[PDB]
RNA sequence: GAAGGUCACGGCGAGACGAGCCGUUUAUCAUUACGAUAGGUGUCAAGUGGAAGUGCAGUGAUGUAUGCAGCUGAGGCAUCCUAACAGACCCACAGACUUGAAC
RNA sequence: CAUUGAGAGGACCUUUCCCUAGUACGAGAGGACCGGGAAGGACGCACCUCUGGUGUACCAGUUAUCGUGCCCACGGUAAACGCUGGGUAGCCAAGUGCGGAGCGGAUAACUGCUGAAAGCAUCUAAGUAGUAAGCCCACCCCAAGAUGAGUGCUCUCCUA
RNA sequence: UUCACAUCGACGGGAAGGUUUGGCACCUCGAUGUCGGCUCUUCGCCACCUGGGGCUGUAGUAUGUUCCAAGGGUUGGGCUG
RNA sequence: UCGGAGAGAGGCUCGGUGAAAUAGACAUGUCUGUGAAGAUGCGGACUACCUGCACCUGGACAGAAAGACCCUAUGAAGCU
RNA sequence: GACAACUCUCUCUAAGGAACUCGGCAAAAUAGCCCCGUAACUUCGGGAGAAGGGGUGCCCCCUCACAAAGGGGGUCGAAGU
RNA sequence: AGGGUGAAAAGAACCCCCAUCGGGGAGUGAAAUAGAACAUGAAACCGUAAGCUCUCAAGCAGUGGGAGGGGGACCAGACC
């Protein structure tokens, strides 16, 4: 559940460390973001010498949620907390490694993000 | 068919046996009648497996439900609100003639009441021993009639 | 559908015939049961350790939250009746505690504790 | 809340004292219960061995 | 109503049924026949005769929760040797209550809960 | 003074009050007409949880074995031992005129 | 008791991707119409067996204090269960599942054929054929209290 | 570019509708509480989007204008009352 | 943001006691139009069995208040 | 007694979190003692109870009590003002 | 705020129902369908009984025409 305004723990090197949401990406109003969804939120805080400086509007993928995610599988998917991945209009991540693993969900999106990924849950 | 139950047994001695709790009609689909052994089995021998089977459940009761529980979506406080949330809402004008606009959303009451979903496929089917197994949904709670009617997809 | 009230029972009773190894294994038990993961799929399947916080179900039993300590805060429990399961294998002998709730090991992360 | 206009009073207020008809005895039969010679309307103690009697025989 | 609904709450509190229903109950096995509403001697029905089946396995497990709910313990020994013993060979049935003549001013209800 | 309805009683995943659904101790008549609706009880499942007592180790706290024991609300099966009483009342007695098609 | 049925209301919104042709088209770049499939958002209803929430009427830990003669073992009370934690039934949700349709009758704008008056020509003035999510109908709920009070089956009463 | 009307369109003119700015101040100062927000909507149209069409200085993909049609749908925040 | 569930005091039913603002008179439906010109009682037309309970609560320019706003009456009461 | 809408006083509430609103109003939370530590500024009296942290439960031993407290050891529950 | 039963009170023994409140009779008086709420005691208001009208009909609803029905007529004569 990544509503509006939230803070997402980057899992990479792009340079962020943790953005806040500002808006979901997908119909005409959407209202929450599951894992598997693009969001397109600004960085707080940043490490000083990075390509990416605080208080920027880039867009990111969400690679893990506090929320318990299901699917057809009968298997209830969920983690500690929510997190995301910097992402390019292109579709895909500006950085070049990922850290707190990852989600199956985003393998049906982004196979480069999950191939990349050092575990796989 | 013995206790409760009197004027409709004997009111259904015309050729047929053991009496359920309410008897339903349909409508053309070529079909037996009373002239070869008067009674309809579950397995339909048409209908085809694997197509779809709606449910016609009975819709369960809330009582004196409310708005907000008919909608789901009316704002209000309630450590501090004058509203207290529960409320409809407070709908309606001031000074303006109009009627009221009746049909409008409003508390009301609830209770058992024709549902159907439609659709929804089938896993297993048995027949003799009588026995369906339906996706989820199934309007009502355990203890209805329903129809289970084929599927008016047309 | 045999009249003998069994019937609603009997999809259970027929899915139940699967004998569950750990009485209880109510400890930290780090099993790696199976994971269904398609997808260019090898016919390979992998695992994760568990730890308490063990539940169930008159039902479709559930195993626990996962709790896993690999990588940040692995969780979610599952089903082993499921389509995709492995037997499972016990891990270190079972502690004392509790068998239904535990909010420590958590915020309490650590060496010890 | 608000307050009424013009108050009819006879007629419509006649009319709403119906629903509150003579509710005779409400209950079911409860007859003569034998042996009773009259006994209460509503049901009452049966008849056996002294029971309910502050006193025995 | 309730979607399974089962023992009333009555018109006050919890802690206020756990108390007033110790009273009803040590004073239907201590004197016999005890005057009250319908609701109550549904209520009490149970609170009773769950009292009762404790004596009828003796033992100390069922004297220790049971002294939880009555306090009087001249009432206590005697479920334990006087009438659970007379239902011994009686599965269930160990109270009946009957409903009587309307209250004195007020409406309803009125009933009397005796030991069958 | 029937079918039937109503009232009451025991209840309802149905209700503000009424209504509506099931049943009323042969669990209404024949042919098995499939007729425990509730409370309690018994068993089981589930949720806590591994307690009381006792024995042992230790100065004590505490712990261990029996104990994965006991307790146990509405869940499921089973069981009617308690209360659902035998009955009443209400409602009636093949029931209008003319014409046509039949007899 | 079971239905037909005069009418009324609700539902009726929409995107992306893929196949099709990345052809036709275009110097390139870029990239269809027709038709079909899959996957979502918002919303409505139901179901809630799964994932979760409430559960002060289930159970357990436990602080201060009183009481059961006492140890032990329990009970009562403590801003609004004393605080705190979990949890069955039911009720709900961030839960689950499904419908928003297609196919027809009749049309608006427009495109039409043949052929008049104005022996050319032209949609008609006379005769016909196509035509949107509108209208009617199709799906759903109510519906002869629509007293123009219908239809069908069955049951009871023929004492003076 | 050329060419008046694909689009737009000077000098002027004729109307519809009616929510703007005013007059009137006809009915109410023995009184009908102002604005905005929130809750919940109803109807009409010269509907912005979806659909069906004509022209196009419209190749296609996308747009401009006009006609029928609204069945439906039609946003979350920073600042300010 | 979509709130839901549960525990209490009311609300609901019954028993006892037992008010009010207000009110010319009532067999006081909608709509269009009209009308000292936003009336249910006018005109046309449509719709509509008689009569309660609970609840939501726009109309009757509802109720309380011959308004504290403006003006009028060579009024009044204070102040500068 | 019943125990629905709604109103009043409250408990517990997945993800996120004021994004509500005129205004984080109303709530929630902080809130024990000892010890350690504590910025700009200062008429340098203050802010410093800033902020930010640790332990304190019970039993035993050192005294088979020096009314407390402290220092070691052992142990129970998720949590020890 | 609140007046007078009657001439004199003989302003009601006793009897019956009820909790030995209250009433009805028996009696007194020309009267208590005058008795301590008491004289004559209307209207507003609140009821019973009887005849008629009254569920498919609406708008300060009366009036003019006007059937039927419950009664009263005249040894038809068509009226109240």
């Amino acid at each position: 559940m990544i509503q509006p305004q939230t803070h997402l723990n980057v899992a990479d090197n792009s340079g962020a460390r943790e953005l806040m949401c500002i808006r979901i990406i997908g119909a005409s109003n959407r209202r929450y973001a599951r894992i598997g969804d693009v969001i397109v939120a600004v960085i707080k805080e940043a490490i000083p010498n990075t390509p990416l400086e605080r208080s920027e509007v880039i867009r990111a993928v969400v690679v893990r949620t506090c929320k318990e995610l299901k699917r057809d599988n009968g298997m209830i998917i969920r983690y500690d907390d929510n997190a995301a991945v910097i992402i390019d209009q292109e579709g895909n991540p500006k950085g070049t490694r990922i850290f707190g693993a990852i989600a199956r969900e985003l393998r049906q999106k982004f196979a480069k993000i999950v191939s990349l990924a050092p575990e796989v849950l | 068919r013995d206790r409760k139950l009197t004027k409709p047994e004997m009111g259904h001695l015309e050729k047929s046996g053991i009496i359920p709790l309410r008897h339903l009609q349909e409508f053309r689909l070529q079909s037996i009648d009373g002239f070869e052994v008067t009674q309809k089995l579950d397995f339909g021998e048409l209908f085809k497996e694997g197509d779809l089977v709606d449910v016609s459940g009975t819709t369960i009761g809330k009582g004196f439900q409310g708005g907000i529980k008919r909608h789901n979506f009316k704002r209000g406080q309630m450590t501090h609100g004058s509203k207290s949330h529960r409320q409809l809402g407070s709908i309606g004008a001031g000074t303006t003639p109009g009627r009221v606009y009746k049909g409008k959303k409003m508390p009301g009451r609830m209770g058992g009441t024709k549902r159907k979903i439609r659709k929804l496929k089938i896993v297993k089917i048995d027949d003799q021993l009588n026995i369906i197994m339906i996706k989820g949904a199934l309007p009502g709670k355990p203890g209805n009639l329903l129809r289970i009617a084929p599927a008016k997809i047309v | 559908d045999i009249m003998g009230i069994l019937n609603k029972k009997a999809v259970h009773a027929a899915e139940e015939l699967r004998p569950v190894p750990g009485i209880r294994t109510g400890d930290i038990v780090q099993i790696r049961l199976e994971v269904p993961e398609n997808k260019r799929r090898l016919s390979v399947y992998k695992g994760i350790v568990i730890s308490r916080q063990n539940a169930g179900i008159h039902t479709t039993i559930r195993i626990r939250r996962i709790i896993a300590g690999v990588g940040v805060e692995i969780v979610f429990p599952l089903y082993s009746p499921n389509i995709k399961e492995i037997k499972v294998v016990s891990h270190r002998k079972v502690r004392k505690a509790r068998l239904y709730y535990l909010r420590d090991k958590l915020p309490r992360l650590s060496t010890f504790k | 809340m608000a307050v009424p206009k013009k108050r009819t009073s006879i007629y419509k207020k006649r009319i709403r004292k119906n629903i509150w008809k003579k509710k005779g005895y409400w209950a079911a039969l409860k007859a003569f219960s034998l042996a009773k010679s009259l006994s209460t309307g509503n049901s009452k103690s049966f008849f056996v061995r002294k029971i309910s009697n502050q006193t025995l025989e | 109503m309730r979607h399974g609904r089962k023992v009333p709450k009555l018109n006050r509190p919890p802690d206020q049924r756990r108390a007033l229903l110790r009273g009803l109950t040590t004073q239907l096995l201590k004197h016999g026949r005890i005057k009250t509403t319908k609701a109550r001697a549904r209520a009490v029905r149970k609170y009773v005769d769950k009292m009762i089946t404790m004596a009828k396995d003796g033992s100390l497990h069922k004297r220790r929760q049971a002294l939880g709910f009555i306090y009087e313990k001249q009432i206590v020994h005697a479920l334990f040797a006087e009438v659970p013993d007379r239902y011994g060979e009686r599965n269930g049935g160990y109270t009946r209550i009957i409903r009587t003549l309307p209250r004195r001013g007020d409406n309803a209800p009125m009933a009397y809960i005796e030991l069958v």
